């Protein structure tokens, strides 16, 4: 696989960092007055 | 709390109900605070742009993930032995045996085996390498960006369209019929003639040479001379090897009919003439309505003028024009119904007449495609009826529809629902009685006592299409019929060769089990239609609740009074009909998969003997074919099916949670 | 086969599409 | 009121006599279907193209341009048409007449709004319409020669189809 | 009433004659759909590029900078023989001139707020313009030479595409004896 | 709600009489019923004749009979228009 | 300092290099076909491998030879590629000195085609080797 | 808060007021019925939406009607 480092870089990012920030910012948005 | 900014009542909710109801009403723009019709239409236009961009991004992602992690260049060379790869696996929760067991397709990393059939489609339309797959992915990324920019632009001031532009029925119909249907079909025929057919004959055509590589040796001179039949001369030989010049023809437009004998798929020249003809027919349809130049038809006059003078339809179609133009839900129901009908048509006709090379031998791909598009069809039809019910709740004006066809539906809604109930109970009583009767007589050791009705009507239809199995000797199965002599010079040899060969799914032989399962399918369709029609027609009110239209399309109940009013809304009728839709697609897919597995195994008599009773379905289809699925992982090891072995159980968990 | 530069070009186009999608979402949100 | 050309038939309702050559000849009632201005544009365009075609057939029997005789050989009249699709004459002429007929399409769009006389392109470089009676006389002569040229082109081309000689080669023997 | 250039068509309402070079020639009605100032700015920019292009093709066909990449007289093949970096240098200088002369307003709505007359980039180093009677004639000659150079550059570049001889080379090489 | 737009020249053609008004025939509103009936008979004959020439379809069909076969569905609308004009006093 | 023609030349050379490196896959596949328990020629695999890879090899070699003989008029100086009409102002691609290997490889195709009908494994192997050597010679002479 | 309406089909039987657990309705003077009284809903901010009043109403299809709307702490019956 050409650029085989990209799955190992992006899958942890997309699966843990993206949903964590999305849930945190959505929580902040929906709970703020 | 200002998350649901579109609902002040929801934003003042002090509980967790606010988040859920803001999530479920976020795209219900008609119910929002202070929504005007022009703002509604502009938001809908931009949302439609966004969905188009999402579709283009998904297709570009499929193309890119194949160009990067697939085996397309290996698969083109050996299509019938190499397993197609959908995308790569990177899961850090895997152990080493799971890494080993998913390493298939001739690559050195774990992969998923593709079931979507994108390999056959992309190979048939002329892609051969990974480079053009990546270029197509780039083009669709650019196109998605263009449509995102258009969605932003057509919401900007001095570009926001007016309500007269959105409700221009004649202009939108003419442009979408002539250009979106017609010219798109003509361009796809052009792509098939110019690119796909030469690449099918082993000669490379790309953007670098398509202006110097003629699709036909005579050029466009036979088209401009009116000697069009020169394009029908020298078709592909029955010895043609797809993707090579060996046995290749020079024709670009034929109507040969049947299947290519090697790919078991439709001739590409037939597809090119089909899409050319579809473009011509649709452009002729797309000049019908008057937009700016006096000629053309007026839609309002056509609707008002077609009132039968006997008065059986009342006022006819008077007021349907304003009712349809003013209601987006009536339009949405019509569109969803028509879309569901044609995706059912796609599901039946693509297994029966496949167009993609070597896809008739990919059994998993055919099963996945049929099941997918049939479930989409059930969802679309249920949505059509649901949004029709919403049209009765929100948009139906009786005073604008005095003695209309819609009003007369409402005036004999009770007869419609009662006769739907009668036919549903009829079908269920006697179909279940025959099935249980056959079960009881087979269990008692007497299968000769079964009630087995031969489906002679559909067999007569098959013989009318040319099937000589049943000996009916009528129409195309008669060598002296006027239809046979009419079509003998054009399409009859290839069609008769394809329909009378038992190597494809063209008009498969049918017996008493086929009879019973189609009448069960009729039962399920009529019962789902009963639930949906009864929900739509009682949406405005019933004897138990005559003011239901004051309460909207969705509400929990009207309280325990008057005997109890649980699930009385039309949304609740949608909710009840969803289970019946799942049941109907389940029965259809069970029939399709069991029949096709028994034919592919060479054991069609197992289906012919076991489908007449329920125990045959439970044992010879469900229990018998579950063995590799439940052995995807076991205490002795695991293999590549294990994920499905997980997902299966996953479904058995989550289904139960719904209860 | 596909090279690293081609994947980077696809990533740049996807980032441009991300910016356009964010702009469309902001326009729809008023 | 009966039609002047056909006395046993009723006068057409859409024929007033205000147009050149209007004697009330319309037995099949075509003027009731179409706009009369559109029909007169059709008649004038057919007649002018037929006048040019008749004059061209007569002249191409009379003499040929330098070099044409090697390109076309001895295949005069419509036989050259196919040949000149192999050469570039027909495509060039089709392109330039398509340009002129786009502008004629705009002119027809202005005719249908009641803001342009039928067949009026206002093309009078050499002034002949110096008097409103000479104008009517030239209109009647133009429409009569246009109809005569329609039937004359029909006769020349179909006689060429039968014999292969031409309009003036036939009269030589 | 009626347009001067086309007698049988009505005069376009946007073309009232205040702009120079007006004979009322808008048969397709682009003035009704698009702003006249934008169309005049586009006409002058297209014409100015075509004037520079026609003069460039004529002089490069006969006289060239000394190198083997620049020695081919034919314009289309000259575009491919010279280094592509130099084309990027042409593109970048054109881009900075486009960004500076427009005062960074390049959208349709933004050029004409704080509006300058169309085609005026405030460029006149020799200052022949100052006299108005000379100014109007200069304007008319610029519009007519721009249209004529659009036609001339089209004819030269397509004549290079058939012939491969350059403009005067094609002009001398009209073959009066061809089989067809 | 908002005014529903129509193209210019759209009239009210809703009818409850024996026949519709002639306006439903559009550009053929001024053609007499006899002309419609004669054209329907002539179209029926030409379309049937051309169709009967092209029932043994070949790979080189005659274009003229192909065009003339489209007069066969035309005659149905022609006799409907003949009935409409006959009961309209035309 | 490289022109557009030189860039197209480098792109074509890269395509030729890629296809030449693809050829030993067919070589190993045919050697696996020969070294089997029941040796049979997969005719379809060899024909499809030829029609994709060896055909694009010939097409890229022909375009490179055309750019070599004509120069900037073959890179776009004569306009878009055309079939019929006007008159070709381009020299034929046979006029290039580099066309000789181009004359070999194509006729070698027929051998492969004949071998695909004949079943001769070693004929396919030797003709694939001849294509590899002629591609290597072409690339190392063309520079 | 839920919306409670009283229509002029009310016969003034006072059953809906007696059935109300949240003291939302009350009887006011009226001349439209023989009882001389009609129900009224001045206190719909305390209405939970239980529809006991609708169950209690004896007139064929109901005279008192509850339309559920925006949910508040009182209308959700929350003791927290
Ligand atoms: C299936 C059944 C098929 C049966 C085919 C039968 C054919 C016989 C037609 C019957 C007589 C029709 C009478 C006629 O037409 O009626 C006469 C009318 C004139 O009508 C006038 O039309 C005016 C406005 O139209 C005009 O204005 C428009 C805008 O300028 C048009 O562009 C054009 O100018 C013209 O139509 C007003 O309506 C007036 O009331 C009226 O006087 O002719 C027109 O409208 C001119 C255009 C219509 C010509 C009809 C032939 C078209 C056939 C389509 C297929 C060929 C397509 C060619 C495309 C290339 C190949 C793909
Ligand atoms: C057939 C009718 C007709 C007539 C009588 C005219 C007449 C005229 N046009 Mg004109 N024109 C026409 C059609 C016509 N045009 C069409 C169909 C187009 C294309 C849409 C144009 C495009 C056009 C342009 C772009 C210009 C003119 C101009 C002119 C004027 C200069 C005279 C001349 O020879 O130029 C005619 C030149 C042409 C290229 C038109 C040729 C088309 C045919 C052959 C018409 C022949 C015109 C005739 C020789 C002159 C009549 C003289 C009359 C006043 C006594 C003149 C008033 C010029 C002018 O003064 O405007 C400011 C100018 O710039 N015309
Ligand atoms: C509508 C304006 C127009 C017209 C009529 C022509 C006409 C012509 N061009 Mg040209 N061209 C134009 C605009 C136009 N050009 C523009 C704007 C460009 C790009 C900047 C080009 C770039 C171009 C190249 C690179 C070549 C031509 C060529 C040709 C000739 C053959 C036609 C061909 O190959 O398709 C035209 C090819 C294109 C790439 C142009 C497509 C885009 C334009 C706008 C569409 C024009 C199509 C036109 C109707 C075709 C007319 C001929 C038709 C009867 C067959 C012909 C003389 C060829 C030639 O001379 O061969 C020796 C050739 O190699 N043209
Ligand atoms: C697609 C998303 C995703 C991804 C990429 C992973 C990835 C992983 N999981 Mg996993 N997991 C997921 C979804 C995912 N999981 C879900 C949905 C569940 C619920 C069913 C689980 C439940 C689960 C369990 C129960 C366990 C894992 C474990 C693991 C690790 C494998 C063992 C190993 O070598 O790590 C060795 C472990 C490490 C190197 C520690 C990594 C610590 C990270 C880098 C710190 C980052 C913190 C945070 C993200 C910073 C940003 C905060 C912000 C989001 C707010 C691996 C990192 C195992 C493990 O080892 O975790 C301890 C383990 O025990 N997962
Ligand atoms: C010719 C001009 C033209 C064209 C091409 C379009 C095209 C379109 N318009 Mg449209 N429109 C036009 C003029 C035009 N419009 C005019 C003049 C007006 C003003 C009166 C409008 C007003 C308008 C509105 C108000 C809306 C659109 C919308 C749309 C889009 C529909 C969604 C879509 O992509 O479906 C694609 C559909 C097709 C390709 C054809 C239908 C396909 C059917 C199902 C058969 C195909 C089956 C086939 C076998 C499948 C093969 C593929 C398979 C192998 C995968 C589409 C892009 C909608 C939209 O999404 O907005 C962004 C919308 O809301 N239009
Ligand atoms: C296997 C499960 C099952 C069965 C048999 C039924 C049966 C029925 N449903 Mg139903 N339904 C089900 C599951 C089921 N439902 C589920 C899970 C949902 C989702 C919530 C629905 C949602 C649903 C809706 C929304 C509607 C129905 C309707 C119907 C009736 C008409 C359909 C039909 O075939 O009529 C034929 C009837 C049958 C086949 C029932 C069996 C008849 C038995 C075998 C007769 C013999 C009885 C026996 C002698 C009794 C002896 C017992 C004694 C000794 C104690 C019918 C009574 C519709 C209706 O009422 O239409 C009029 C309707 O509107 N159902
Ligand atoms: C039989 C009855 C009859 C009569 C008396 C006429 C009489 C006339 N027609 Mg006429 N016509 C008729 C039937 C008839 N038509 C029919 C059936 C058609 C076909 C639908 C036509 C088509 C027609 C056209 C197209 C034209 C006339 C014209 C004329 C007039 C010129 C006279 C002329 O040149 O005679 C010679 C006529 C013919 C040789 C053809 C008609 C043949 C019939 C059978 C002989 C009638 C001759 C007539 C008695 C001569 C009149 C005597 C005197 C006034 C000269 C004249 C008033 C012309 C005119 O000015 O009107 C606009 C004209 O252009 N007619
Ligand atoms: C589309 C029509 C057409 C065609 C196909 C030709 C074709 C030809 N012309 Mg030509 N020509 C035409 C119209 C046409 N011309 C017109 C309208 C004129 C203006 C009067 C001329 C004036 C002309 C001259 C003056 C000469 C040719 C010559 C030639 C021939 C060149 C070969 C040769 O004999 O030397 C060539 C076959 C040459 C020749 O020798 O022909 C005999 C020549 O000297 N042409
Ligand atoms: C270019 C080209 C081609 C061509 C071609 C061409 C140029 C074809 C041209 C055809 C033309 C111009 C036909 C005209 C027909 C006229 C008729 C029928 C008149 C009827 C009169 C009637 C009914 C009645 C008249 C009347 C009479 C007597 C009595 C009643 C009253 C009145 C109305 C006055 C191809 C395709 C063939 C091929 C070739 O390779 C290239
Ligand atoms: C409830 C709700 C309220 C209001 C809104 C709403 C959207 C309207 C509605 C929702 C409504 C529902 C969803 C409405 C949508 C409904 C259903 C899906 C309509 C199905 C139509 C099938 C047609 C008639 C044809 C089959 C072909 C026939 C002509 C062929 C014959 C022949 C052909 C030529 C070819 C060969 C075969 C043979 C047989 C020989
Ligand atoms: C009265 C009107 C009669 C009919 C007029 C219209 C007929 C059809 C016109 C077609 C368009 C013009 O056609 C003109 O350009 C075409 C494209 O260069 C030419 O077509 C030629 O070149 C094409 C492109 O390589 C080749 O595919 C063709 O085989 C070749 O014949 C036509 O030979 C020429 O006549």
């Amino acid at each position: 696989m050409t650029a085989a480092y990209l799955p190992s870089i992006l899958v942890p990012i997309i699966g843990l960092i993206f949903p964590g920030l999305v849930m945190a910012f959505a929580f902040i948005y929906i709970e703020q007055d | 709390t200002k998350f649901p900014k579109f609902s002040q009542a929801l934003a003042q909710d002090p509980a967790t109900r606010r988040i859920w109801y803001g999530l479920a009403t976020a795209h219900d723009l008609e119910s929002h605070d202070g929504m005007t019709e022009e703002n509604l239409y502009q938001k809908i236009f931009a949302s439609h742009f966004g969905h188009l961009a999402v579709i283009f991004l998904w297709t570009s992602g499929n193309l890119f993930h194949l160009a990067w992690q697939g085996n397309f260049e290996q698969w083109v060379l050996n299509p019938l032995k190499v397993k197609p790869i959908a995308h790569a696996i990177w899961d850090p929760h895997f152990g080493q045996p799971a890494v080993k067991a998913f390493t298939k397709g001739g690559v050195s990393y774990p992969v998923n085996i593709a079931t979507s059939g994108v390999y056959h489609w992309w190979y048939t339309i002329g892609m051969r390498s990974n480079t053009d797959l990546y270029a197509g992915s780039l083009f669709l990324l650019f196109l998605a960006g263009v449509f995102l920019f258009a969605g932003w632009l057509h919401l900007q001031p001095k570009f926001r369209p007016g309500l007269s532009w959105f409700k221009n029925n004649e202009s939108r119909l003419n442009h979408h019929l002539s250009g979106l249907f017609g010219f798109s079909s003509l361009a796809w025929s052009a792509h098939l003639i110019h690119v796909a057919i030469p690449e099918a004959r082993g000669q490379h055509v790309g953007w670098d040479n398509f202006t110097k590589v003629a699709p036909h040796p005579a050029g466009l001179q036979p088209f401009f001379s009116g000697n069009w039949g020169v394009y029908a001369a020298a078709p592909d030989t029955t010895n043609h090897i797809f993707g090579t010049s060996e046995g290749a023809g020079t024709a670009i437009l034929t109507f040969l009919g049947g299947f290519h004998p090697q790919t078991q798929a439709l001739w590409l020249t037939d597809i090119a003439h089909h899409h050319l003809a579809i473009g011509v027919v649709f452009i002729f349809a797309g000049h019908m309505y008057r937009t700016n130049w006096g000629i053309g038809h007026s839609l309002k006059e056509i609707l008002d003028a077609h009132r039968p003078p006997g008065g059986r339809l009342g006022a006819g179609h008077k007021g349907i024009f304003e009712t349809l133009t003013n209601s987006l839900h009536f339009q949405l129901g019509l569109a969803l119904a028509s879309l569901g009908v044609i995706t059912s048509l796609v599901a039946q006709h693509m297994y029966a007449l496949p167009s993609y090379a070597f896809i008739a031998k990919d059994y998993v791909t055919q099963s996945a495609l049929y099941t997918h598009h049939q479930y989409i069809a059930g969802f679309l039809m249920v949505g059509a009826f649901a949004h029709g019910a919403i049209f009765f709740v929100r948009d139906y004006d009786p005073e604008q529809n005095k003695n209309n066809v819609l009003a007369r539906i409402l005036d004999h809604k009770e007869a419609i629902i009662s006769h739907l109930s009668w036919v549903s109970l009829f079908l269920g009583f006697h179909t279940l009685g025959i099935y249980v009767h056959n079960d009881v007589v087979v269990a008692f050791g007497t299968p000769e006592k079964q009630i087995l009705v031969e489906p002679v009507f559909a067999q007569w239809i098959q013989a009318s299409s040319g099937k000589a199995l049943y000996g009916f000797d009528v129409f195309l199965s008669s060598s002296n019929s006027v239809a046979t002599n009419a079509s003998s010079n054009i399409w009859l040899p290839g069609w008769l060769e394809a329909i009378n060969s038992g190597k494809n799914s063209l008009f498969l032989p049918i017996g008493p089990g086929d009879f019973l399962i189609h009448h069960a399918i009729a039962l399920a369709l009529h019962t789902t239609t009963l639930i949906l029609v009864k929900g739509a027609l009682d949406a405005r009110g019933s004897k138990l609740m005559p003011d239901k239209k004051d309460f909207g399309y969705s509400f929990p109940c009207d309280g325990p009074g008057r005997g109890g009013t649980c699930d009385i809304s039309a949304w609740d009728a949608f909710y009840l009909s969803m289970f019946w839709m799942l049941n109907t697609i389940g029965w259809v897919t069970f029939y399709w998969h069991w029949k096709h597995v028994t034919i592919w195994q060479g054991n069609a008599g197992q289906f012919n003997e076991s489908s007449t009773y329920i125990m045959g379905w439970l044992r010879d289809y469900l229990w018998l074919n579950s063995s590799p699925l439940i052995n995807g992982y076991n205490p002795f090891g695991m293999n590549s099916l294990s994920v499905w072995s997980w997902m299966f159980l996953f479904g058995h968990l989550i289904w139960a949670t719904g209860f | 086969m596909i090279s690293d530069t081609q994947i980077f070009i696809a990533l740049i186009l996807a980032l441009v599409s991300l910016v356009l999608a964010i702009r469309l979402g902001r326009a729809l949100y008023q | 009121a009966m039609s002047d050309s056909v006395p046993f038939l009723k006068q057409p309702e859409a024929l007033d006599g205000s147009m050149a050559g209007d004697v009330g000849f319309d037995p099949l009632g075509f003027s009731s279907i179409g706009d009369i201005n559109f029909l007169r544009e059709a008649e004038l365009k057919h007649g002018r193209i037929a006048m040019l075609a008749a004059a061209g057939s007569i002249a191409q029997d009379i003499f040929t341009f330098p070099g044409v005789s090697k390109v076309v050989g001895t295949a005069k009249m419509t036989g050259v048409h196919d040949i000149l699709v192999k050469q570039g004459a027909m495509g060039q002429l089709l392109l330039w007449l398509s340009f002129l007929e786009v502008f004629g399409t705009i002119a027809l769009l202005e005719t249908l709004d009641g803001k342009r006389a039928p067949g009026d392109f206002k093309f009078d470089p050499l002034n002949f319409s110096k008097n409103p009676e000479t104008f009517k006389r030239y209109q009647l002569a133009e429409i009569k020669n246009g109809r005569l040229a329609m039937m004359g082109v029909g006769g020349m081309v179909h006689g060429y189809f039968i014999t292969g000689k031409g309009p003036l080669e036939l009269l030589g023997n | 009433d009626m347009s001067a250039s086309v007698p049988f068509l009505p005069r376009p309402a946007a073309l009232d004659g205040s702009m120079v070079g007006d004979v009322g020639f808008d048969p397709l009605g682009f003035t009704t759909k698009y702003d006249i100032k934008w169309l005049r700015e586009a006409e002058l920019k297209h014409g100015r590029v075509c004037m520079l292009a026609s003069l460039g093709c004529i002089v490069q066909e006969f006289v060239h900078l000394p190198s083997e990449a620049t020695s081919n007289p034919v314009a289309s093949e000259a575009f491919f023989q010279v280094p592509a970096g130099g084309l990027w240098q042409i593109f970048a200088a054109i881009g900075i001139i486009e960004h500076f002369s427009n005062n960074f307003k390049m959208s349709g709505s933004t050029m004409f707020s704080d509006g300058r007359a169309p085609g005026d980039l405030s460029f006149d180093p020799l200052n022949f313009g100052k006299n108005p009677s000379a100014r109007a004639r200069y304007e008319l000659a610029e519009i007519k030479n721009g249209r004529l150079a659009m036609m001339g550059f089209s004819g030269m570049i397509h004549g290079c595409f058939i012939t491969g001889k350059g403009p005067l080379g094609a002009l001398g090489s009209l073959d009066w004896h061809q089989s067809f | 709600y908002s005014p529903v737009p129509s193209p210019e020249g759209t009239k009210e053609v809703y009818w409850e009489t024996k026949a519709p008004s002639s306006d439903v025939l559009g550009i053929g509103a001024g053609v007499s019923s006899g002309n419609f009936a004669a054209s329907s008979v002539v179209a029926l004959m030409i379309g049937g004749f051309c169709t009967g020439q092209v029932i043994p379809l070949t790979s080189d069909p005659n274009p003229l009979f192909l065009i003339g076969s489209f007069l066969l569905p035309y005659s149905w609308a022609l006799h409907v228009a003949a009935w409409i004009q006959k009961n309209n006093g035309k | 300092a490289a022109s557009i023609t030189d860039k197209q030349k480098t792109v074509l050379a890269g395509k030729i290099t890629v296809a030449a490196n693809k050829v030993p896959v067919l070589t190993a596949a045919v050697e696996k076909m020969k070294s089997g328990k029941k040796p049979k020629m997969d005719r379809d695999y060899v024909l499809r491998f030829s029609a994709l890879y060896l055909t694009t090899l010939v097409d890229a070699m022909d375009q490179y030879c055309l750019r070599d003989a004509n120069g900037a008029k073959a890179a776009g100086g004569a306009g878009i590629p055309k079939v019929g009409g006007f008159k070709s102002t381009l020299a034929p691609s046979s006029a290039s000195a580099l066309y000789g290997n181009v004359d070999s490889i194509k006729e070698d195709m027929q051998t492969i085609r004949d071998a695909a009908f004949k079943g001769d494994f070693d004929g396919v192997i030797k003709a694939a080797g001849d294509i590899q050597t002629s591609a290597t010679a072409f690339l190392g002479q063309a520079n | 808060s839920h919306s409670v309406k009283v229509y002029d089909t009310c016969i003034g039987c006072t059953q809906c007021v007696r059935a109300c657990p949240c003291d939302v309705l009350e009887m006011v003077s009226w001349d439209g019925c023989k009882a001389g009284q009609i129900a009224s809903a001045p206190r719909t901010e305390d209405c939970i939406g239980c529809k006991r009043c609708e169950t209690a109403c004896p007139t064929d299809f109901l005279s008192v009607r509850v339309y559920l709307g925006g949910e508040t702490t009182r209308s959700m019956g929350l003791a927290y």
